[PDB]
């Protein structure tokens, strides 16, 4: 239907919007600020690609944006229990206050 | 293997005609796609030789819209009527595609000659 | 006023692109060089032309 | 066994060493834009139907030109040989060549492709547009094997980027020429085949590099005067190749040549819309959608930006 949607059809079809953009939200969660950002995407999807990994990124921007992403400004996280490597210059440490354990 | 298009639809009846409200009751063959945004006629196949104005009411029944038809497209038909020199339409706003299909499926699955 | 005038007559309509305006009716022209090699291209001799 | 290559050569250069491994197909590795009830999208699969030979010039050293014969079914065969005939006059369409051979007791009925190139026009697309320069082979090949650079060019690193290293636009900048006659050479053949009323759906899997077109099985007649091409995949793909290759720039001359000064346009003049009209009946005759110049004209946002 994606196919269909882009060169078949001429006119927005919301049905279908909003069943990718479901989609796109449970399998890509996205937390975005001005041109610095974090994605929290699925694994096993992603490895098989289903949703973009990072070389779809690196070939978007070769063709659309006329840059070259060289992958090594692309930090990459295989856990959790510690936030993202680097978001606003701000590393994320998970540490113990009062009872609990919260990110600062 | 790019097809042209599988699943396509079929026809309806409604009226047509050369000038604003020159629908008598019904003399068409329209050509139904039954979006799920509504019903969308696609396709005219009138043995008049030539009409300009179509109309076919909505679902509402109040809201009756006229469609404007191309200029002719003539062939002849072999079925159980024998020679039968139909001309065929459709409503402008179409875009190629929509040619593909129906004349896809008319060439596919009816006789012409 | 008098190149401008001159030269705004022989549009359609009296409408120029202003990219132009500098171009034909500006009697001074200043040219910056970054290098001899650059320099000796286009400002050669005591006249040049462009 | 042997007989099959002097075969394949039917009037023309029997010059011919088969890539392959005698009178079975080949499995190949290309690109296609495939929708057929089933399964759409557009990757790399992978072909296994293609006796593919070689055509060598004098001195017998390799030269790009190829003969992709394919073998399949009766009925293709025939629906083939129909539109086929009826679509001959036209100058961009590969000349074709039918007959029936037989393998061990079959009469497998034949399909003899003529003179195309190594790399279809798809496989340009994706390369360029699915870049990744760990795996770019294709590439480097259409690259070399078109004058464009040469292979001591791959060596100076950094070669692909466009920060660093901005020579990369002049290299892409030589298939400009190729680009444009392929798009002129695909309006010649909408023409023809709108007029000798045939239907289909354009592929950029179909038009090799050089121009020519072929693989009229997907296609169906009517009656001559009334045909379509339905061309919306084609321009849609091939749109981001355009401007970086500068296929347009053949324009900005006295007679289309690139042997020519530069037009000498008149300062004053600023409308400049009727040339783009021009330009775009010429190239995109068959797109289907209004393009009105000045996007003032536009009716709302989405054909704003369609314009733009
Ligand atoms: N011309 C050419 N094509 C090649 C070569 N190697 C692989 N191919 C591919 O092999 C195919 C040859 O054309 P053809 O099989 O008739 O195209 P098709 O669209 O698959 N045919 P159909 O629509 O009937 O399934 C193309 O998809 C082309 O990209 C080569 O060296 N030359």
């Amino acid at each position: 239907r994606l196919y269909e949607c882009l060169y078949r059809n001429r006119d927005v079809d919301t049905d279908f919007v909003n069943e990718f953009y479901a989609y796109l939200r449970k399998h890509f969660s996205m937390m975005i600020l001005s041109d610095d950002a974090v994605v929290c995407f699925n694994s096993t999807y992603a490895s098989q690609g289903l949703v973009a990994s990072i070389k779809n990124f690196k070939s978007v921007l070769y063709y659309q944006n006329n840059v070259f992403m060289s992958e090594a400004k692309c930090w990459t996280e295989t856990d959790l229990t510690k936030g993202p490597h680097e978001f606003c210059s701000q590393h994320t440490m998970l540490v113990k206050q009062g009872d609990d354990y919260v990110y600062l | 293997n790019n097809e042209l298009s599988p699943v396509a639809l079929r026809q309806m009846s409604c009226a047509a005609g050369t000038t604003q409200t020159a629908c008598t009751d019904d003399n068409a063959l329209a050509y139904y796609n039954t979006t799920k945004g509504g019903r969308f006629v696609l396709a005219l196949l009138s043995d008049l030789q030539d009409l300009k104005w179509a109309r076919f009411p909505k679902s509402d029944g109040t809201g009756t819209i006229y469609t404007e038809l191309e200029p002719p497209c003539r062939f002849v038909t072999d079925t159980p009527k024998g020679p039968k020199v139909k001309y065929l339409y459709f409503i402008k706003g179409l875009n190629n595609l929509n040619r593909g299909m129906v004349l896809g499926s008319l060439a596919a699955t009816v006789r012409l000659q | 006023n008098d190149a401008l005038n001159n030269i705004i007559n022989n549009a359609r309509d009296g409408c120029v692109p202003l990219n132009i305006i500098p171009l034909t009716t500006a009697a001074k022209l200043m040219v910056v060089i970054p290098d001899y090699n650059t320099y000796k291209n286009t400002c050669d001799g005591t006249t040049f032309t462009y | 066994a042997q007989s099959f290559l002097n075969r394949v050569c039917g009037v023309s250069a029997a010059r011919l060493t088969p890539c392959g491994t005698g009178t079975s197909t080949d499995v190949v590795y290309r690109a296609f834009d495939i929708y057929n009830d089933k399964v759409a999208g557009f990757a790399k699969f992978l072909k296994t139907n293609c006796c593919r030979f070689q055509e060598k010039d004098e001195d017998d050293n390799l030269i790009d030109s190829y003969f992709v014969v394919k073998r399949h079914t009766f009925s293709n065969y025939q629906h083939e040989e129909t539109i086929y005939n009826l679509l001959k006059d036209c100058p961009a369409v590969a000349k074709h060549d039918f007959f029936k051979f037989r393998i061990d007791g079959d009469m497998v009925p034949h399909i003899s492709r003529q003179r195309l190139t190594k790399y279809t026009m798809a496989d340009l697309v994706y390369a360029l547009r699915h870049f990744d320069e760990g795996n770019c082979d294709t590439l480097k090949e259409i690259l070399v094997t078109y004058n464009c650079c040469d292979d001591d060019y791959f060596n100076k690193k950094d070669w692909y980027d466009f920060v660093e290293n901005p020579d990369i636009l002049r290299v892409y900048a030589n298939l400009g020429e190729r680009v444009r006659q392929a798009l002129l050479k695909t309006v010649q053949f909408c023409d023809a085949m709108r007029n000798a009323g045939i239907v289909g759906v354009l592929t950029l899997d179909n038009q090799d590099l050089n121009g020519n077109w072929y693989d009229f099985g997907d296609f169906i007649q009517t009656t001559p005067g009334s045909g379509v091409p339905v061309v919306d995949s084609y321009y849609s793909l091939l749109m981001p190749i355009l401007t970086l290759t500068r296929a347009l720039t053949a324009e900005s001359h006295v007679d289309t040549d690139l042997t020519k000064p530069y037009i000498k346009w008149d300062l004053l003049k600023y409308d400049f819309t009727e040339e783009r009209l021009k330009l775009f009946d010429r190239y995109f005759k068959y797109w289907d959608q209004t393009y009105h110049p000045n996007c003032v004209n536009c009716l709302d946002d989405r054909c704003i930006l369609h314009c733009a």
